[PDB]
């Protein structure tokens, strides 16, 4: 009844007439794409929900490649939702009574969605006997399409050209004779590295223009010197962004049980939280092409500068000379002493001092965490971390229990980059990642500076300098607790950050959190020496 | 009960090879 | 559910 | 509108009515916001929005379970305060609201301003349209007294010109500056506004001479 | 190896294309000269690493002068490095140990690099026996080059001229 | 080395 309201009661003049992204997003890639030599490898199929059951207006580009006799053809879905409604609330049942639970973007895209754009892929190439189709990737486009982007247009043609070839190589490499990048490639050269904190002003933006959190930056480049004319030169091959977040994790000495050792030694009796570091983004800078193998050498890369000489507490220490603020460290002056009821200024103390003051309270060791986001630009590259959470299949052995997939892909792609020397290293079967279960949101707001900041700057550190002690119980608790189901968890922080921020921000999508098991990475560190491989930190102080 | 995190003090990275750093000269 | 979509 | 108004019978033109939203969910929204800029009208001119609510529709696909919503009609105003002393000196039985007595130190009755009106999705505004609005507005203002988050949300600015902290100057009378309560609870800015407002809300409009 | 990984794996479509400076900054000059009466008194070279052996795109801006039957002539050498990477440290040798040295863009210009400019500037005027060259001055230009840089272009060529005279 | 270079 009421969908059809306005041809029940129309009006002759509309101030609402709605706009056609897909006519103009197309339009855009092929006037980049006519005065190249690619004219004809690419096809541009257009699906809108007036002939095919979709919920948004979607573009999807395809290209192929044949092996023999067959043809096989590859596509990237790019949805298009700027200007319409943002989704309800639907409601869930609870062990109480019912929830209602935020939904975004996302949450729409279900097998239906799969099955009608695979339909239509397979209409534009002329049947299923004219070849094979496979679903490359998929992205949601939330800012609006106008005949002024091309430049946002070239990059995402770029990025579908990307997501294909790797997936075609991939698959077919071994018949076609396309190699991979492995370690042995930089046997002749020195790689070097580099650090940047920074956490005052504009940070790192994504495809789409929205901001990332970027407290820390490790860059990965080659040293280069000519022979005989002494020039000296340098190439920057990968990027990656992150910052450092707290875990409430006390230890009990009253159950009768040995002293916590760290590194064999022990700690204080008054240290109670444990530092973690979070991946929120990686990035290619000069190489064309981005595939798993250049994810390891990027995760080799952080790994090793993050532990040159404790350089990561030195972004704590950095960010305590602003002194009183949302990320003061001197919080945890509250925590050590109950009577201490505000914050510490740190800012007239020396760095040596700030670290003693460190000491008291912090695990020293690091936690390794990545944000993996459902959708996105790289999203069909990262999903390959939580394939290898289950370790076996439970199938019945004839003797030995059979191995998952995604694990082996894992286990190859370490085997791969280091030239065979991690499968003599680690054994076969161990874990590699580890499940926590929680869904992070994904969107921005608006800073008191003028610019848009990430949601994800809401973090333990905030709550305690910002908020009362209640609250910063209840953030706690559900990272934490183990009897609350994923839906519990994400109205409570939902709740919260709403208080907060007084209801002024935005949602675009979700992400899920994992984390590394410390004896794979340390064997994977060997291993990469193994291989002739070293690594020489450039900007390390103290 | 008891609040905290248990399994995440287990999962931190301590120390790594030396042999991955160049050696000087 | 997305990581195993397609 | 004025020609269906005057000759829709004749001319066989309908109207809005409850009757057209009967298999399906309607649904509300309410937004607090005080900083930065206002709502405008057609001309450019801002307008005092306080408070905001929406009226929406759900939809859900049979098959496809997509999820997605409509949205029919929005409203704008903001809360003021009235004087209204109790006299218990005339010899009068006590002051009843809901038929339940208030303390003796009440004296300010919270008033609600409606200052505006308008369509979001739908095509056509008539008095019906009109009649829509008003009752989802006045449903989503008494849910739980959500028209008082409005003064506790304004006390977390602290010292300013919606500060509700100036009431403690006529709660005692040598008192003689306005409280700050940015260090206050939500539960204890309530227990502090129930000593000096009347629990209920008064319905009132603007209505422009031209425009 | 690593020099080449782009031809090795390389992408269809590349969102690094890098730019002309040299041609927009040459045309620009050109341009403003075209209008006045010294269209023919200067010469412009450009040089550039596919041909010779220097580390930055380069611009030369030369003019002659005759003395009884011999021609003198004097060139201004600018560099473009708007849109490369920084250079690397440099480890040194200390008293105590090994340390690692700042370097910028100057660092690189050495004797190698002026041997190149001068062979270029020869091959421009017609070979040794067409006169004599010399360098009369060297300036790095930071800022990137676009087709709507004029003013810079006029002030730049007014200090060679400045020079050279 | 720059002052002489040329």
């Amino acid at each position: 009844t009421m969908r059809t309201i306005n041809r029940t009661l129309s009006r002759r003049i509309s101030r609402n007439t709605g706009s056609e992204q897909v006519l103009n997003l197309r339009r855009l890639m092929e006037k980049y794409l006519e005065d190249t030599r690619f004219k004809d490898d690419f096809i541009f199929v257009a699906v809108d929900p007036n002939q095919y059951s979709v919920p948004y207006p979607t573009l999807v580009v395809m290209s192929g490649a044949k092996v023999g006799d067959h043809n096989h053809f590859f596509g990237y879905v790019l949805p298009l939702v700027a200007g319409l409604a943002p989704l309800p609330r639907r409601e869930e049942q609870g062990p109480h009574g019912n929830i209602l639970v935020p939904r975004t973007w996302v949450d729409n895209l279900n097998g239906t969605f799969i099955n009608e754009v695979m339909a239509a892929m397979y209409a534009a190439i002329g049947g299923k006997s004219n070849g094979t189709a496979r679903i490359a990737g998929l992205a949601v486009v939330t800012n609006e399409i106008t005949a002024e982007s091309a430049h946002l247009a070239t990059t995402l043609l770029s990025a579908a050209d990307n997501a294909i070839q790797t997936a075609i190589e991939i698959r077919l490499g071994d018949k076609l004779g396309l190699p991979q990048f492995n370690l042995g490639m930089m046997a002749s050269d020195q790689p070097i590295s580099s650090v940047q904190y920074n956490t005052s002003g504009m940070q790192d933006s994504d495809i789409v223009g929205n901001p990332v959190r970027s407290d820390i930056t490790v860059t990965i480049s080659n040293r280069i010197r000519q022979a005989m004319s002494d020039y000296d030169s340098q190439q920057r091959l990968v990027a990656t962004t992150g910052y450092i977040d707290l875990t409430y994790s006390p230890q009990n000495p009253t159950f009768n049980q040995g002293p916590v050792l760290v590194n064999g030694y022990p700690v204080p009796p008054t240290v109670q939280y444990q530092p973690r570091y979070v991946m929120t983004s990686a990035y290619p800078l000069e190489l064309d092409a981005f595939t798993p193998n250049t994810f390891v050498l990027g995760l080799i890369g952080t790994i090793a500068t993050l532990n040159s000489g404790m350089a990561w507490a030195q972004s704590l220490i950095s960010n305590a000379a602003r002194g009183i603020g949302p990320h003061n460290p001197g919080a945890l002056a509250m925590v050590l002493d109950p009577e201490v009821t505000a914050p510490l200024d740190l800012s007239t103390q020396t760095n040596e001092q700030i670290y003693k003051f460190l000491q008291q309270v912090l695990y020293p060791s690091l936690l390794i965490s990545i944000d993996v986001p459902e959708e996105g630009e790289y999203s069909w590259l990262l999903r390959m971390i939580p394939a290898a959470e289950k370790i076996y299949t439970g199938k019945v052995e004839g003797e030995v229990r059979e191995i998952s997939e995604g694990y082996k892909a894992l286990y190859r792609a370490f085997d791969d980059v280091t030239l065979g020397c991690f499968s003599k290293k680690y054994q076969y079967g161990l874990p590699l990642v580890y499940a926590t279960g929680n869904r992070i949101p994904l969107g921005h707001y608006n800073h008191q500076d003028g610019h848009r900041h990430d949601i994800r700057d809401m973090d333990d550190l905030y709550m305690m300098n910002i908020t009362n002690p209640d609250t910063v119980e209840a953030w706690e608790d559900s990272f934490d607790r183990t009897d609350m189901t994923m839906s519990q968890r994400v109205v409570a922080r939902h709740e919260i950050i709403d208080r907060v921020l007084s209801g002024s921000w935005e949602q675009t999508g979700w992400a899920m959190r994992y984390d590394f098991d410390p004896l794979a990475l340390q064997a994977l560190i060997e291993a990469a020496a193994d291989a002739g491989f070293t690594i020489r930190p450039e900007n390390i102080q103290h | 009960a008891v609040r905290g995190n248990m399994a995440a003090r287990a999962r931190g990275l301590g120390n790594i090879s030396g042999n991955i750093y160049a050696r000087s000269d | 559910g997305a990581f195993n979509l397609f």
